[PDB]
């Protein structure tokens, strides 16, 4: 109901969606951010599963990518779904002990951050270290921002993020349909979508198997 | 004022503003004011669709005289694949049909050019675009438009016409044109069939039941054939 | 006001303001078994711990059989499990049923004291000084203290939608846990391999071609 | 004043003419009570429509038999369908049972209160289940092309066309269901028959509605 960017020109979009919140295009035809505690719960919902995309795409592409040139390193042949089942120096059952544990630490810190803003911005052990008094949640700067990248455009830089992850998003999404579909690495996917786009869809493929 | 029937009354809701009125409503589908808005776009869509296909048939057994435009689906080989060009074909002509239906339940909200801020076609009415989709104008616009619609009837009837010539006889439009001037006395739809109380005979469907496209057996069947006098 | 039933004669006494605060209110009495404020009290703690039991064990349910489908697991069906955990255990079934109606007893005894009077479960010197956390809050059914460790219900904004995921869910589990029973009657397999069978063939396997749900057919 | 189905009879107090097709037809009084006559109009209305679909179904398919299209009677389609193609009967029984279910019982509580279903509840839609009158359920779903809401006149000289053709259409399955019972073939073949010579085949000779022939 403003001069924002949609994602219907001339739609109807709902009130409650006032631009506030980055990447606001007025898209919610089930109404989920109706309630106000529900939405800024979801909008912080939404920035941790975009970053976590975004470094999961990252790390699913890069590898491939480098194992298909001359850069050769260990664990470059293995598929980013055949890499559980791979000799490490520790069994995936104590690193996962040791990941759950970490994570905990700083999942608690960020939800106590969540419930209330500033009131996890001291570092326990040194009193002298700490964050920037004007933080928000999701947002935490400080040591989280050693280049001050944020002291500049804030809004487009917000409007990149949460844009890189809605892509990061669909793109794992993709990669776990590709998985499972086609039972191939998604780098070969693009590949054989690359050599003849005409005969090589989602629809022939799937109506091949039929 | 011209009218489908001279001398007759035309309906209440018909009163000669929007282009192509002859008073010409028996079922009075056009009474309500939201249906006749739609209708009026449908038409429009339909005249045009109708205008470029019966184009496109005479153009094609013009140049290719061997190929039939019932079986220009089938026997048209292409390095794309089917399924290829049906994918671009539905992305594109959905995106174009949702552009068109958004400015037509919202006028004036589509107008705007996405990639470059620029372009914007100028205020107009709903289902005449104008702008771009209008570079060259020659003429009155309301003598146009009552030609546009004049021809679009035309052609929706031409349309009609060909695909049931092309269903009883299997010829295309100039194929059953020179036959019919061959032979009219014999070649017309009453001189292949007539029904009486005792008797029921219709001409066969020259279409075949079924197409093999790649074995898939598309079928292909005559309409309303059982219907057919 | 939503209904059960667009149009049906809602009763009088579930439009009440003391009805209609509770969790789940869609009007739904056709047999008029909560006229009676004092049953539709009782009633609606039976619902409640109806709710949360059902969702226990429709999840201990759901979830290992789940997992047994997959490599996560080997857990029998749930119509199975009572006899393979007996065998290699360290007590018959009814010794341990003993144990557990004796402790269930108990707590039992002490949440219908809590239902008989609201809050006389902290009666001074009778718990070891732990009768002031056995008083739940100002709604029957939904105590502090010991329970709810996490402190999510303080907020009262979230408090009304809270509750309207757990009636509803549990609901569905009543549901649930039924269809349970009645396809081990009905096909002899478990639920998870009763729901693979389905969506194999959904146009042929279903309740109207087992003959038993449909005799007449 | 208006034509009535006996004349020189004069029409019953709860036959007014303000319905459609009223031509005061009741000898049995069944429809003396206004809610009972309310009901039994849609009774009536939901009975003309089935019948007009069946009716055009069974003729359609009956022209499809005698022309050689390999169409069966209307006696067979069931059992031709349900043997063709791999349908389970009693599933498709049930799923015809639900969506009747679903879409009698909104009509039905709807009669019960009107206007009822225009409340939300179903998917937010309103202005689709608002309902016109008794057995007349305008909106945008059930009448998309807005004849209900134009043309006053047109609409009741419709209404009146929809009841006799509803009429018409409950005689014509009861004609076809005799005429399948008493002589064994479909319809148009029946149709055939009598054309092929009207003073000899007829009901009057087929050996089975005149017993004493």
């Amino acid at each position: 109901d403003a001069a924002l960017p949609s994602w219907m020109p001339g739609a109807d979009l709902p009130g409650y969606l006032n631009g506030t919140l980055p990447g606001d295009f007025g898209f919610d035809p089930l109404y989920l951010g109706q309630d106000p505690v529900k939405l800024k719960w979801y909008a912080q919902a939404e920035l941790m599963n975009a970053r976590f995309a975004m470094l999961a795409v990252a790390g699913i592409l890069v590898p491939e990518l480098l194992s298909n040139i001359g850069f050769s390193w260990p664990g470059a042949g293995v598929a980013w779904y055949d890499a559980g089942k791979f000799e490490y120096f520790a069994p995936a059952s104590s690193l996962f002990g040791v990941q759950m544990l970490l994570f905990a630490w700083v999942e608690i810190r960020r939800y106590q951050d969540f419930v209330k803003p500033g009131s996890a911005n001291q570092d326990p052990i040194f009193t002298n270290n700490k964050l920037p008094d004007g933080n928000e949640p999701g947002y935490p700067g400080g040591i989280f921002d050693p280049f001050g990248w944020s002291k500049g455009d804030i809004k487009s830089l917000k409007l990149k993020e949460i844009k890189n992850g809605r892509l990061a998003m669909l793109a794992f999404a993709g990669f776990i349909g590709q998985a499972y579909t086609t039972g191939t690495t998604p780098l070969k996917n693009l590949s054989t979508h690359l050599a003849d786009p005409w005969s090589t869809t989602v629809w022939q493929n799937d109506l091949a198997r039929l | 004022r011209p009218l489908w029937l001279p001398g007759s009354t035309p309906p209440a809701h018909l009163k000669g503003d929007l282009p192509g009125d002859f008073g010409f409503d028996p079922l009075g589908l056009g009474a309500n004011a939201e249906s006749l808005k739609w209708f009026k776009e449908s038409e429009l869509v339909h005249s045009r669709w109708a205008m470029a296909a019966v184009a496109g048939i005479l153009v094609q057994e013009i140049v290719r005289p061997d190929v039939f435009w019932y079986n220009a689906g089938k026997e048209v080989e292409s390095p794309l694949g089917p399924l290829g060009l049906l994918a671009v074909e539905f992305f594109l002509m959905h995106w174009v049909e949702v552009r068109r239906w958004q400015d037509l339940r919202k006028p004036g909200s589509v107008d705007q050019d996405p990639i470059f801020s620029q372009y914007k076609l100028p205020p107009h009415e709903v289902g005449y675009p104008g702008g771009v989709f209008a570079p060259f104008i020659p003429g009155d616009l309301a003598e146009l438009k009552v030609k546009e619609i004049k021809n679009g009837r035309l052609a929706m009837l031409a349309f009609v016409g060909f695909v049931m010539a092309a269903q009883v006889t299997g010829k295309g439009p100039i194929a059953a044109l020179q036959e019919h001037l061959a032979d009219p006395w014999g070649t017309t739809i009453f001189s292949k069939a007539a029904v009486v109380p005792g008797q029921a005979v219709a001409p066969p469907c020259k279409i075949p039941a079924s197409v093999s496209y790649k074995g898939i057996e598309i079928p292909t069947p005559c309409f309303l054939q059982g219907l057919w006098p | 006001r939503q209904s059960w039933l667009p149009g049906s004669q809602i009763p009088a006494h579930l439009d009440t303001p003391a009805a209609q605060a509770l969790a789940g209110n869609f009007g739904f009495d056709p047999l008029g078994l909560g006229k009676d404020p004092v049953a539709l009290r009782w009633y609606q703690q039976a619902e409640l711990i109806h709710c949360r039991t059902a969702m226990a064990g429709v999840a201990g349910i759901l979830i290992p059989g789940l997992l047994t489908k997959a490599g996560a697991l080997n857990v029998p069906e749930w119509y199975d499990a009572g006899k393979v955990a007996i065998e290699n255990s360290f007590a018959p079934w009814g010794s341990l049923l003993a144990v557990q109606l004796f402790l269930c007893g108990f707590v039992e005894a002490k949440r219908w004291q809590d239902i008989r009077k609201p809050g006389s479960q902290g009666e001074p010197g009778s718990f070891l000084g732990f009768e002031a956390s056995l008083k739940g809050t100002s709604e029957l059914g939904y105590p502090g203290g010991p329970f709810d460790p996490l402190g999510l219900s303080k907020e009262a904004d979230k408090w009304a939608d809270w509750k309207l995921k757990e009636v509803k869910n549990g609901r569905l589990a009543m549901l649930a846990f039924l269809g349970f029973v009645a396809q081990k009657y009905a096909t002899g397999a478990g639920p998870v391999d009763n729901l693979a069978a389905h969506l194999k063939d959904p146009w042929h396997v279903n309740y109207a071609t087992n003959g038993v749900s449909l005799p007449f057919l | 004043v208006r034509p009535v189905w006996f004349p020189g009879n004069p029409p019953p107090a709860h036959l007014d003419g303000s319905l459609a097709g009223d031509y005061g037809f009741d000898p049995l009084f069944l429809g003396q009570e206004p809610q009972t006559l309310k009901w039994y109009v849609q009774a009536e209305l939901v009975h003309g429509r089935f019948a007009m679909l069946g009716a055009a179904g069974i003729i359609l398919t009956s022209i499809g038999a005698k022309v050689g299209l390999g169409f069966p009677e209307w006696y067979d389609a069931g059992k031709v369908v349900v043997e063709k193609n791999n349908i389970d009967f009693p599933t498709l029984m049930v799923i015809q049972f639900y969506l009747m279910g679903w879409a009698e019982t909104k009509r039905w509580y709807d009669f019960k209160n009107p206007g009822s279903q225009a409340d939300g509840s179903f998917l937010g839609f309103t202005e689709e289940f608002k309902g016109l009158e008794n057995g007349y359920p305008g909106g945008r779903f059930f009448d998309p092309m807005g004849l209900s809401r134009g043309d006053a006149a047109k609409y009741q000289e419709y209404k009146q066309k929809e009841v006799k053709n509803g009429r018409l259409a409950m005689i014509a399955c009861l004609g076809f269901a005799a005429q399948y019972a008493a002589t064994g073939k479909g319809p148009l073949d029946n149709l055939a028959d009598h054309l092929a010579d009207p003073n000899h085949v007829n009901f009057a000779t087929n050996g089975v509605s005149i017993p004493i022939a």
